[PDB]
C-alpha cells in the first residue's frame, strides 16, 4: 500500500452528490519547472542516504567509545553495587536501538517519505517514486463505478 | 458579542472560497492560499 | 540533538557549496537556456526545505518521539518526558465514571 488518502469536496447542499475532493492526491506546484527536483531522482537520494548512514555508523562508534567514560562516571555515582558488565550490556543495547531508529529515520526521510514537505512532489508521484515508479506506472484504476 | 446579540453565531457558507473554474486548480496546488477581497476570504487565480 | 543539528547545519553548508558544481553540470546538460540565477534559486529552496525536514526529524527523534522504539519507556511516561514531566505530573484523571 504505497498511498492512501481521504477527502471532502466543498460547500454544498447535496450530501449524496459526489465531488472532486480526492483530486488533491495529485496536487503539486508547477510555477517554475525549469529544472527537475533532485529529490525525485533515485540516485541523489541514495547518496544522501549513504552519507547519512555513514554519519550514523560514526555516531554508533563514538557512542560505544564514550560508554566506557560514562560507566566510570556512573561507577562513582551509583556506589559499589555498580557492575561494569551489566552497565555496558544495558547501555550497548540502548545505543544499538537508538542507532536502529536513526537508520530507520534516515531511510524514512530519503526512501519512504521524501515527499512529505516538498510541495512540488504530489502524494501520488512521491508514493510511486519511493519504489522508483513514475506516474505512468499505474496500469489500472479500480473505479468506484 | 455581536453573535449573541443578533443570533448570527452560525453563518452558513453559501459558496466555497474558490469558484467552479478555480476549484480543481486550487485542489491541485498545495501552495494555493486564500486572500482577502471585498472583506471575503476567497481563492484567486493569482496564487494558483 | 545539538550534535545532530550541528551535523545538519554542516550538511546545509556542503549542499550549498556543491550547488555551484552541480549548476555547471546542468549548465552543459540543459542547453543554452540554462539560467544560473534561476537554477540556484530553485535548488537553494530545495536545500532549505530538505534541511528543515532534517531538523524536524532530529527534533522529533530526540524531543517528541524518542520513546517509539524504546520498550523500557512506556507511551505515557515517554509522552510526558517529551515535555519533561514525570509520571507524578498527571494531577487529574477524568474518569469515564
Amino acid at each position: 500500500l504505497a498511498m492512501t488518502a481521504t477527502a471532502t469536496d466543498k460547500i454544498g447542499r447535496s450530501v449524496p452528490a459526489p465531488g472532486k475532493g480526492i483530486l488533491t492526491t495529485a496536487r503539486e506546484h508547477h510555477g517554475n519547472l525549469k529544472y527537475p527536483s533532485p529529490l525525485l531522482n533515485i540516485k541523489y537520494r541514495k547518496r544522501q542516504l549513504n552519507k547519512r548512514l555513514e554519519q550514523i555508523k560514526s555516531w554508533e562508534e563514538t557512542e560505544l567509545s564514550y560508554l566506557q567514560e560514562e560507566a566510570e562516571l556512573a561507577k562513582e555515582e551509583f556506589g559499589d553495587e555498580f557492575s561494569m558488565h551489566e552497565f555496558l550490556k544495558e547501555r550497548t543495547e540502548e545505543v544499538y536501538r537508538e542507532s536502529k531508529r536513526q537508520v530507520s529515520d534516515a531511510k524514512k526521510q530519503w526512501g519512504n517519505s521524501f515527499y512529505k514537505s516538498d510541495p512540488r512532489i504530489a502524494p501520488l508521484r512521491g508514493a510511486l517514486a519511493a519504489f522508483n515508479l513514475t506516474i505512468d506506472d499505474i496500469g489500472v484504476a479500480s473505479f468506484h463505478g | 458579542h455581536n453573535a449573541i446579540t443578533r443570533n448570527t453565531m452560525f453563518v452558513a457558507k453559501d459558496k466555497a472560497p474558490y469558484s467552479d473554474e478555480l476549484e480543481q486548480p486550487v485542489y491541485l496546488d498545495p501552495l494555493a492560499r486564500v486572500e482577502e477581497n471585498k472583506k471575503k476570504l476567497v481563492f484567486s487565480d493569482k496564487t494558483i
